[PDB]
């Protein structure tokens, strides 16, 4: 298959500002008729793909003046020149020169963010949840810039793996910052008998991880 | 409004088969390939195969061969996709879409029919509060949350305070944990607020005709 990879996976922009996603292919797209089956889509939150850049160059109905296209043989750049609420979301590159017509992994178009360090918090295993025996423990690491974050559990000194359960919000409209929750699962019985639980984040606006903790 | 539209989402166990349909309107449907792409979670937008109107003959990229079947209901210009011994790692959203002949392009798609594949039993959640222990404020804000755990199938729906408490509120993607899902919002108030007012989390999941509230009072 045509491994079509584009980089990089997000790109902080800021409103006002010009873009370039970039593309490229396993094989080269230059068809036996002389012609280039590369193509463009743009992907909003929550909706299907549309199409904005065909045969590398040539915009589609309606898709604005601001989408220049570009690029040859095996390597391809999208650019949007102004960029504007409107077409933010993932950029997917996409190639039918050759068969079965595959599908580029995708550029998320972001707001660029002032860093934010997180807010983080830890909750202990509440009492209902104790009382049929098993002991999620919670930490939120909230509103901060970039997504990139390492959070760890320090369970009693010594670290833990298991039964951690990342999930992660998508950029805040308002505050363009991210958030994201971790929640360290344990039987009843396990978290009775330990003492120290330590939530702790490493993440650039600090050079000491950020730690937060409860003793049991 | 000339487009292709997909029917509504499909729930299956592992092991029963599904027919999803595209009815095309608009256009001269046999002028125009139908192809199928299937989307799965944070995988490739993966190409499954493609159908051709006028000879009536499908091409599948290796991969879907074996279970997946196109179709088409030419008279009625609806195209469809089958697929049976439907097992877990069947779960996406598949989108049809018309194939262009001259410029290879996929120019209308259809809305994507999210086909769901597991073998939970419907199950309410258990919601156990979150209030800080004894963990002495930072700044000025308090931050409380709701753990909805132990669910299937989606929706939930979490609001603090009836809607009222919203600007603050963070609620975090369901995550699979043994068949089940858990979700987790998080309200940040003033802290002159709790614990003088009243903050409680209200989630209600459909599928099972619940909905519980929770008072977060401290520890």
């Amino acid at each position: 298959d045509v491994v079509m990879t584009q980089i990089p996976l997000s790109l902080p922009v800021n409103l006002g500002d010009q873009a370039s996603i970039s593309c490229r292919s396993s094989q080269s797209l230059i068809h036996s008729n002389g012609n280039t089956y590369l193509h463009w889509y743009l992907q909003k939150p929550g909706q299907s793909p549309k199409l904005l850049m065909y045969k590398v160059s040539n915009r589609f109905y309606g898709v604005p003046d601001r989408f220049s296209g570009s690029g040859s043989g095996t390597d391809f750049t999208l650019k949007i020149s102004r960029v504007e609420a409107e077409d933010l979301g993932i950029y997917f590159c996409s190639q039918s020169s050759h068969v079965p017509p595959t599908f580029g992994g995708g550029t998320k178009l972001e707001i660029k963010r002032a860093d934010a360090a997180p807010t983080v918090s830890i909750f202990p295993p509440s009492s209902e949840q104790l009382t049929s025996g098993g002991a999620s423990v919670v930490c939120f690491l909230n509103n901060f810039y970039p997504k990139d974050i390492n959070v760890k559990w320090k369970i009693d000194g010594s670290e833990r793996q298991n039964g951690v359960l990342n999930s992660w919000t998508d950029q805040d409209s308002k505050d363009s910052t991210y958030s994201m929750s971790s929640t360290l699962t344990l039987t009843k019985d396990e978290y009775e008998r330990h003492n120290s639980y330590t939530c702790e984040a490493t993440h650039k606006t600090s050079t000491s991880p950020i730690v937060k903790s409860f003793n049991r | 409004q000339i487009q292709l539209v997909q029917s509504g989402p499909e729930l299956k166990k592992p092991g029963e088969t599904v027919k999803i349909s595209c009815k095309a309107s608009g256009y001269a449907f046999t002028n125009y390939g139908v192809n199928w792409v299937k989307e799965a979670p944070g995988k490739e937008l993966k190409w499954m195969g493609w159908i051709n109107i006028y000879t009536g003959e499908p091409t599948y990229v290796d991969d879907f061969k074996g279970r997946f079947a196109f179709s088409l209901e030419t008279s009625a210009s609806t195209a469809y996709l089958e697929i049976n011994n439907l097992k877990n790692e069947d779960t996406a959203t598949y989108f049809c879409t018309r194939g262009d002949y001259v410029n290879w392009y996929f120019d209308v798609w259809g809305a994507g029919t999210t086909v769901t594949v597991s073998s939970a039993k419907t199950t309410p959640p258990s919601v156990y509060p979150l209030a800080p222990g004894s963990a002495a404020q930072t700044n000025s804000m308090v931050t409380l949350g709701c753990l909805v755990k132990g669910y299937f199938p989606e929706p939930v729906t979490v609001t603090w305070n009836s809607g009222s408490l919203s600007s603050g509120v963070h609620t975090f993607p369901a995550v699979l944990q043994s068949d089940l899902y858990t979700l987790s919002s998080s309200v940040t108030v003033p802290s002159s607020p709790r614990p003088s007012e009243t903050v409680t989390c209200n989630v209600a999941h459909p599928a099972s005709s619940t909905k519980v509230d929770k008072k977060i009072v401290p520890r």
